[PDB]
C-alpha cells in the first residue's frame, strides 16, 4: 500500500546560510522531492530526475510548497511566547483497496505532536493551547483550509497515481544485499559476530543467526541509508571465542528468491 | 523535547583495500535540527564531503547522511565527529569495517 | 543522605512549548550518581548540576529529567535511583482515573467589603480530576500577579476543588475593567478555559 508523504520543517532561527523552511517528498521509502526557502523551487531527487513526467508537474509542486512556506512562518507569529520554535508537518496520502485515498495531516512543535488537519471538517485542531493559536491564525487566513483540503484530497492522490504510472520502475527496483560475516575478539573468552548487508533495496531485511543449524537469535541490529537511496544493515551477536565456525547468518530480502545463508 | 544523536559509520560496498567505495556517517534520532558533522581521515577533516537532505522519522526526530568517495587502505583510519546542543563535547565514532 | 522526587509544574505539562521536568534532589551528602527509568526502561538524557554547600556543612545534588508531554499525561512512571549503604529509589507519576473537566465560578465582592481601599475577586474551581491544575488572572487580557490559590483538596464526590482570590484596587473594579479567572487542566478543550467578571 504505497504512500506519498511530505516531511515539512520550519524554524524561527535558522543557523547562518541554512533555510527557515525545507520539505522532502517520499514515495514509500525513496525521496522524490526537495524544496527549501533559499532556492524556492521544488526539484526531483535521484532517479525521479528522468521520470517520464509532464512539463508543469514541478511548477505546481513549487506553487503548493511556497504557500506552505508562508503558512508555516505565520504559525510562529501566532505563538509570540518565548524560546526558538520548530514546526514540522507530515502531509500526504496512501491508496486504499477500492480506488480510495487515506490521508495523513499531523504537526509537531519543538519535536512533539500537537495538531492535525481534520479532512472531514476542513479544520486544524489538537489537544494543546498552541494548536488553538496556530489553527485560529491559519483558519482565518483567506482560503488556507481550502488549499490544505485540496493539497491532500485532490493533489496528493493524483500525484501518487501519476508516479505509479510514470515511475513504476523506480518503485519495483530490487537490489539484494552483498553479505559479509566477520568475527572480532571483544572480551577474553568471547567474540562479536557481525553480519552485514550492503547496498540493498527495498529496506525490509531480516538478519538472524544459526548455530549448527539451530536458531541462535536475531542479534542487535542497526540500519541506515546510502547516498543513492540503497540501504545498509548489520546485526552483532556475542559468542564463545573458539565457537565462531559453528555460527552462520541468514538474510531474508524481497530481492532474493530463497533465503541466503552467509558462512563466516 | 531534546534528543541526542545516534551515530553509525559504514561503507556503501564491502571494504576492499585499493578498491574505490563510499564512506557513510548516518546521524539520526536527534532534535533540534541544528547539527554539525565532520568525516575524519587519520583524525583530520575531509573537505570534499556531501550530505543528503535534513529529514525526519515518524517520531519527528531528524536524520542526515554525510558521505564521501574514498579508497580505503590497510593503514588509513576514518571517523565521524558530531556536535549538537545535547553534547557537552564533540562525539567521535571510528569506522569499524565489520559493520 | 536522603532523596526527594519532584513532579513537573502542571502548566509545563499542558503547553507543548514548555519544558516539563522531574527534579530529583539528594540532600545531607562525597559524589552521587543518578539512574533514571521511564516505565522500567532506563533513559540517559538527565542533567546533573554540581553539588553545592549549605549553611549546615552538607552537600545538595540535583538531577533533572525532561519528559515527553503526552508521556506524563498517559500516566507513565518516572523512577530516580540514587547511588552512594544501598541505592534509594523514588518513583513519581500522574494519578490514574477518569479525567474530569474543571467547573469555574467567579464571585464579585459583596457591597459591605466594597467600602475599602482594595476589593477581593473570588474564583471557585471544582469537579476536576486529576488534581494537576494551574490558575491565573488577567485584567483586559493582561496578566495579574496579586492573587492567592489554595492547594487542590479532594471533595466528597472523589473530584478535587480549589479557590483563588485576586486582590485589586477599588477604583480599577469600579471603572468596570474585565477581570478573568484562567484555569489550565488536561480535561479542558485545548487545556485552557476563562471565566470573566466586570462590575454590572
Ligand atoms: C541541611 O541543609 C539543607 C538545606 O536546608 C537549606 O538550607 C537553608 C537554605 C535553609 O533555608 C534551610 O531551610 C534549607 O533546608 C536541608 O535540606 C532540606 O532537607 C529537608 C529534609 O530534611 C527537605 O524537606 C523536604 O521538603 C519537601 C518540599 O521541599 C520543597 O519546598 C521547600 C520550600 O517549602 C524548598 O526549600 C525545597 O527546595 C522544595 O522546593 C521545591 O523544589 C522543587 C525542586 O527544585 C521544585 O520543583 C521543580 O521546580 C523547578 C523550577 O522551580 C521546575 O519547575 C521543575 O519542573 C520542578 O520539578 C518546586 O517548585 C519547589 N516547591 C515549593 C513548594 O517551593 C517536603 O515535601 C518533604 O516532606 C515530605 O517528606 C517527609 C519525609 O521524607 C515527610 O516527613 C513530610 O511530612 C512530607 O511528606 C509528604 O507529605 C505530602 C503531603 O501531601 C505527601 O503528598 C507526600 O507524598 C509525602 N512524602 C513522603 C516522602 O512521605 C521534606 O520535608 C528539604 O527539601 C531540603 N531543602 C532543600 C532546599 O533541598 C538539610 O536537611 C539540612 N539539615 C538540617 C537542617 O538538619
Amino acid at each position: 500500500h504505497l504512500s506519498l508523504l511530505y516531511h515539512l520543517t520550519a524554524v524561527s532561527s535558522p543557523a547562518p546560510g541554512t533555510p527557515a523552511f525545507w520539505v522532502s517528498g517520499w514515495l514509500g521509502p525513496q525521496q522524490y522531492l526537495s524544496y527549501n526557502s533559499l532556492r524556492g523551487e521544488a526539484e526531483p531527487c535521484g532517479a525521479w530526475v528522468w521520470e517520464n513526467q509532464v512539463s508543469w508537474y514541478w511548477e505546481k509542486e513549487t506553487t503548493d510548497l511556497r504557500i506552505k512556506e508562508k503558512l508555516f512562518l505565520e504559525a510562529f507569529k501566532a505563538l509570540g511566547g518565548k524560546g526558538p520554535y520548530t514546526l514540522q508537518g507530515l502531509l500526504g496520502c496512501e491508496l486504499g483497496p477500492d480506488n480510495t485515498s487515506v490521508p495523513t495531516a499531523k504537526f509537531a512543535l519543538n519535536g512533539e505532536e500537537f495538531m492535525n488537519f481534520d479532512l472531514k471538517q476542513g479544520t486544524w485542531g489538537g489537544d494543546w493551547p498552541e494548536a488553538l493559536a496556530i489553527s485560529q491564525r491559519w483558519q482565518q487566513q483567506d482560503k488556507a483550509a481550502n488549499k490544505e483540503l485540496t493539497f491532500l484530497l485532490f493533489s496528493c492522490p493524483h500525484r501518487l497515481r501519476e508516479h505509479l504510472e510514470r515511475g513504476r520502475g523506480n518503485l519495483e527496483w530490487k537490489e539484494p544485499p552483498s553479505m559479509r560475516l566477520k568475527a572480532r575478539p571483544s572480551s577474553p573468552g568471547f567474540s562479536v559476530l557481525t553480519c552485514s548487508a550492503f547496498s540493498f533495496y527495498p529496506p525490509e531485511l531480516q538478519l538472524r543467526f544459526l548455530r549448527n543449524g539451530l536458531a541462535a537469535g536475531t542479534g542487535q541490529g542497526d540500519f541506515g541509508p546510502n547516498s543513492d537511496g540503497s540501504f545498509h544493515a548489520s546485526s552483532s551477536l556475542t559468542v564463545k571465542s573458539g565457537d565462531e565456525h559453528h555460527y552462520c547468518c541468514i538474510v531474508q530480502h524481497a530481492g532474493l528468491a530463497q533465503p541466503l545463508r552467509v558462512e563466516l | 523535547i531534546q534528543r541526542t544523536p545516534k551515530i553509525q559509520v559504514y561503507s556503501r560496498h564491502p571494504a576492499e583495500n585499493g578498491k574505490s567505495n563510499f564512506l557513510n556517517c548516518y546521524v539520526s534520532g536527534f532534535h533540534p535540527s541544528d547539527i554539525e558533522v565532520d568525516l575524519l581521515k587519520n583524525g583530520e577533516r575531509i573537505e570534499k564531503v556531501e550530505h543528503s537532505d535534513l529529514s525526519f522519522s515518524k517520531d519527528w526526530s531528524f536524520y542526515l547522511l554525510y558521505y564521501t568517495e574514498f579508497t580505503p587502505t590497510e593503514k588509513d583510519e576514518y571517523a565521524c565527529r558530531v556536535n549538537h546542543v545535547t553534547l557537552s563535547q564533540p562525539k567521535i565514532v571510528k569506522w569499524d569495517r565489520d559493520m | 543522605p536522603s532523596v526527594f522526587l519532584f513532579p513537573p509544574k502542571p502548566k509545563d505539562t499542558l503547553y507543548i512549548t514548555r519544558e516539563p521536568e522531574v527534579t530529583c534532589v539528594v540532600v545531607d551528602v562525597p559524589e552521587v550518581q543518578f539512574n533514571w527509568y521511564v516505565d522500567g526502561v532506563e533513559v540517559h538524557n538527565a542533567k546533573t548540576k554540581p553539588r553545592e554547600e549549605q549553611f549546615n556543612s552538607t552537600y545538595r545534588v540535583v538531577s533533572v529529567l525532561t519528559v515527553l508531554h503526552q508521556d506524563w499525561l498517559n500516566g507513565k512512571e518516572y523512577k530516580c535511583k540514587v547511588s552512594n549503604p544501598s541505592s534509594i529509589e523514588k518513583t513519581i507519576s500522574k494519578a490514574k482515573g477518569q479525567p474530569r473537566e474543571p467547573q469555574v465560578y467567579t464571585f464579585p465582592p459583596e457591597q459591605e467589603e466594597m467600602t475599602k481601599n482594595q476589593v477581593s475577586l473570588r474564583c471557585l474551581v471544582k469537579g476536576f480530576y486529576p488534581s494537576d491544575i494551574a490558575v491565573e488572572w488577567e485584567s483586559n487580557g493582561q496578566p495579574e500577579n496579586n492573587y492567592k490559590t489554595t492547594k487542590p483538596v479532594l471533595d466528597s464526590d472523589g473530584s478535587f476543588r480549589l479557590e483563588s482570590r485576586l486582590t485589586v484596587d477599588k477604583s480599577r473594579w469600579q471603572e468596570g475593567n474585565v477581570f478573568s479567572c484562567s484555569v489550565m487542566h488536561e480535561a479542558l478543550h485545548n487545556h485552557y478555559t476563562q471565566k470573566s467578571l466586570s462590575l454590572s
